C-alpha cells in the first residue's frame, strides 16, 4: 500500500470507518504532537 | 522543490467530535485573540502527514508551515475556514527532514474562544 495511494483513498472517500480501517491495516499511524505553543 | 498539499472536507462533524473526545484530551481551547501552534515533527520512515480538524460553534484561522533542519515554507496559507459546519482535512508529502507547524489562529476574535477538535496521522 503506497503512501500516495492511501492519500488518494482518504481524499476520495473519507469517513470514520475508512479512517479506522486504514488505522487497523497500519496504513496510517496515529501521532501525538510533541509541543503546543500559545501566544497573543 | 516542495509539493502542493491536498485539501478536502467530509460532511460528518458529529462522528468526528464524538471520536476525538473518545481518544484523548486532543481538544485545544483557543482563547480570545490567541494563536495556538501544534508542532508535528517529520518521521524518517514516514512519507506523508495527514491532518483533520473541526470546531464547535465558529470558524477559526488555519494554515500549515514547514520548518526545516530557521526557514519557513508556507504549505497551507492561513485563512478562515468554517470547521463548525464540517470536518476539514488535508495531507502533505515530506519536503525533507523538518517539523510541521499547524496554526490555529483566533486572533481576529475579540469576544469568542474556540474549541478545536483535531487529529493527526502519518504513513509508513
Amino acid at each position: 500500500p503506497a503512501p500516495d495511494a492511501i492519500g488518494d483513498l482518504l481524499a476520495s472517500v473519507d469517513s470514520e470507518e475508512v479512517r479506522q480501517y486504514c488505522r487497523e491495516q497500519g496504513w496510517i499511524i496515529p501521532e501525538t504532537p510533541t509541543n503546543v505553543e500559545r501566544h497573543l | 522543490v516542495i509539493a502542493a498539499p491536498s485539501m478536502w472536507t467530509r460532511p460528518q462533524i458529529k462522528d468526528f467530535k464524538e471520536k476525538i473526545q473518545q481518544d484523548a484530551d486532543s481538544v485545544i481551547t483557543v482563547g480570545r485573540g490567541e494563536v495556538v501552534t501544534v508542532r508535528v515533527p517529520t518521521h524518517e520512515e514516514g512519507s506523508y502527514l495527514f491532518w483533520e480538524f473541526a470546531t464547535d460553534n465558529y470558524d477559526i484561522g488555519f494554515g500549515v508551515y514547514f520548518e526545516w533542519t530557521p526557514l519557513l515554507d508556507e504549505i497551507v496559507p492561513v485563512y478562515r475556514r468554517d470547521c463548525h459546519e464540517e470536518v476539514y482535512a488535508g495531507s502533505h508529502q515530506y519536503p525533507g527532514r523538518g517539523v510541521y507547524l499547524l496554526k490555529f489562529d483566533n486572533s481576529y476574535s475579540l469576544w469568542r474562544s474556540k474549541s478545536v477538535y483535531y487529529r493527526v496521522y502519518y504513513t509508513r
